[PDB]
């Protein structure tokens, strides 16, 4: 039996999928899960089975496999050829369960806050609740340097729903109690180019992305509010009606908007979904063209290992690596999710006031 | 469908069936009537016994 | 054309009769159970909706939610067939449900419990 | 001339039309006229015209029919199979009838009261007007036992449309007196099952239905508010703002819900639909599976004469038999007019508070 290539869209839906950290990958060691690292064998772009060696379409979602098929592979594609996509979807699932984890800590432990020292808060402002850094996912590959992205996958079952819940119930109780976080951003752009660095962040490398050659081994960052408290002028009203993010965000019930978070884990931002598109999906703030770097050596590979006439078939007009270009020039909207572009327009408060320093998270007002 | 729980209260519609179906068979030895298949067909009483309504919604 | 087989009087076998069929067009939502045989609904009143999870054949889990007025297709006694859905040109838009960058699939379901009584 | 067997949904248009009592008979001796009762020849159901000698169809609406077409006839179909249907069609026309008579009775002593009469009860609460529970349908089938179903009907024209006139007036000078009356209902369910009975109307039984095998002769059944009238604590205040209609129903001149009375006739409740639908018409509170089980003789008797092959072609798959389950399955959504599922859901005065026996019917204020 021989097989036929796949096509643009399906491609795009790969990378989309990929980044985003869902991709079903069956090795033969392990089968179609994913906790332990494996060399891939077939993978499932938009609703259709690749094999890895040839990248030839073998089968369907819409019927069960359990081996490869039988089928006439070439053999001519290599691990290097694709060990980009494993690495940054690995990567996006250990930033994801890192993440659920600090937003789990702060949500129960400024749940754990008192109620008598919440009214003190809400009549004087304080420091209601401090986290160590250093106690933020201290065996992630972002925070120990023992740890790699091959190490196994912490099992955390019904992932997005945890975090949904944990995010939407630490937001609501913030904004009711108008308290100040330290870990908010209102453009995630600013991190990468736009916020003043403190003295120990002065030597920060934002890569962008996630590749093989970045370092992800870096701490923790959050905005200082020290000279904040400090401020003499500053007041509890004066932070109500500025320092407050729904005064600029909008309430969180209310809000159709995105939220952004400060570079935590990874140095990589992250955006919040709103409730008014339905649920809170968490995504980093990595541009489309980013991630469409990742296959041009995949691109290379298919053609020097595949036929002209059946590229030009398979893939459109021009080949693949017209395929390539045109997607290029298309990456704005075709790899960019919705949300990335819901950011507030307008921000009084702003988000360049103030300086970002790698120390302990805390929740404020 | 979605990877994680939707709330109720911000899905209301029943399903998305609100959208249009393309049905193509895929034998040419099956034969059905009135919505069930058959094993044989009596053409004779075929005539005159299929309401406008019935011959639209016919597969 | 053969006039004696479109003709006849007594029992025909399906594979003789039948000829290459065409594609048919269809909108489920506005069709009318009586007419239709192969449709199932939940009735109405029942007023509690169900939230359930199913897997695929890769192993991902999914989020379904069934309430009253959801329509079936009665897949038995149809023969073998092809459907295509196209939602090109609706809203499926609330207050609290935005379509852009959601998901929709085909579930199928096989049980011993008529549809009616779920 | 051969002939063929009708639908499905044909068959279930003819039940509804029925059981609202609008059926066209056809009787050779008093043609397509119905004030006289005769054998039915042909009915029409679901737009075509049907034999009932052999229950086949013989022609259509488009063009006009001066007597019975000359077609093959089996002779196999008998009057007590379809009996039921002209009994519940007849049924429904006598009880039209008597609730045209009583509303509009009403009505003409709505008009009759005196200005001096309305200014003295909306002052103080009074019985503004209470009409001898005698009079109502003096020889009618619910009020009379020498009165049968054969007998003839009663000729009115345009009855719709004055029962939409009677009855809006009559709810709009409610409305506008702030009035309170003894036969409606929030809930017709609840003259079936959860109110207490009264005045010997303890021995009443509810068939539920229009049947053969159930007595139709009663007296009316109207609300005691003796006592409500009687607690002195209870002031025209509180009567205004719980016991008036429009407080529960709310105001008839915008509001679609549908309005319901109490077991007046034929111990059958009666909705009106809502003024804002675009028409108020009556309807009796019968079941979906009551109405669908007048056709169980029908059914045998159409397996009986009519060939597997033809049942086959027309009911559809199953046969009769299968299109019997099916509609039984199937029967609340479409066996069910809009209006009957369409009642107020919050209730605040309470359906269920006052006896309901046998007396004189009254208003007050």
């Amino acid at each position: 039996m021989e097989v036929c290539l796949p096509n643009g869209h399906q491609v795009v839906d790969l990378i989309n999928n990929a980044f985003e950290g869902r991709v079903s990958i069956y090795s033969a060691q392990e089968g179609w899960d994913k906790t332990i690292s494996a060399q891939p064998d077939m993978m499932v772009c938009g609703g259709a089975v690749v094999c890895m060696h040839c990248l030839g379409v073998v089968g369907s979602l819409q019927r069960k496999l359990k081996h490869l098929p039988h089928h006439r592979c070439n053999q001519q594609i290599r691990h290097q050829d694709y060990v980009d996509v494993q690495f940054a979807d690995r990567v996006t699932a250990h930033w994801k369960r890192g993440m659920l984890s600090f937003v789990a800590q702060m949500h129960e432990m400024m749940n754990d806050v008192s109620p008598d020292d919440l009214d003190r808060v809400r009549t004087e402002g304080g420091s209601l609740v401090e986290l160590n850094w250093l106690q933020v996912d201290p065996n992630s590959m972002f925070r120990s340097i023992h740890s790699s992205w091959t190490d196994p996958l912490q099992v955390v079952d019904d992932l997005d729903t945890k975090l949904d819940q944990y995010w939407t119930a630490l937001n609501l109780m913030i904004d009711s109690s108008d308290l100040i976080p330290n870990f908010m951003m209102r453009d995630p752009s600013h991190a990468f180019n736009g916020v003043k660095l403190g003295g120990d962040a002065r030597q920060t490398q934002f890569s962008r992305t996630f590749d093989s050659r970045s370092s992800l081994e870096w701490g923790v960052m959050v905005y200082d509010y020290s000279e904040l408290e400090h401020d003499p002028s500053k007041g509890r009203a004066y932070r109500k009606e500025l320092v407050t993010p729904a005064r600029d965000f909008g309430h969180f019930g209310l809000s159709h908007y995105s939220r952004a978070t400060t570079p935590i884990l990874g140095k990589m931002p992250a955006v919040f979904s709103g409730m008014l598109t339905g649920n809170c999906k968490m995504y980093p703030f990595i541009k489309g063209t980013a991630k469409l770097k990742t296959v041009r050596k995949l691109v290379e590979a298919v053609n020097h290992a595949w036929g002209v006439e059946k590229i030009r078939y398979a893939l459109g007009p021009g080949g693949m690596t017209g395929w390539y270009n045109r997607t290029m020039q298309q990456a704005p909207i075709v790899l960019t999710p919705a949300a990335l572009t819901m950011f507030p327009d307008t921000i009084k408060f702003g988000d360049l006031n103030y300086p970002v320093m790698i120390g302990d998270p805390m929740i404020l007002g | 469908i979605d990877s994680a729980a939707i709330t109720p209260t911000n899905m209301t519609q029943p399903d998305v069936w609100d959208a249009l179906l393309t049905m193509s068979p895929l034998s040419a030895g099956e034969v059905t009537v009135k919505g069930a298949v058959v094993s044989e067909v009596v053409p004779a009483d075929l005539i005159g016994s299929y309401t406008p309504e019935s011959l639209n919604a016919s597969l | 054309a053969e006039p004696e087989i479109i003709a006849s009087l007594a029992p025909v076998p399906a594979p003789v009769f039948a000829i290459p069929p065409k594609p048919a067009d269809y909108n489920v939502r506005t069709l009318r159970i009586d007419e239709a045989t192969w449709l199932r609904m939940i009735p109405k009143s029942m007023n509690t909706p169900f939230q359930i999870q199913v897997t695929d054949n890769t192993g991902t889990n999914w989020h379904l939610n069934l309430r009253g007025g959801t329509r079936v297709v009665n897949l038995d006694q149809i023969a073998p067939m092809r459907f295509v859905l196209d939602l090109g040109g609706k809203s499926y838009k609330e207050t609290s449900w935005d379509p852009n960058g959601k998901k929709v699939g085909f579930i199928v379901f096989q049980s011993k419990i008529p549809f009616e009584l779920w």
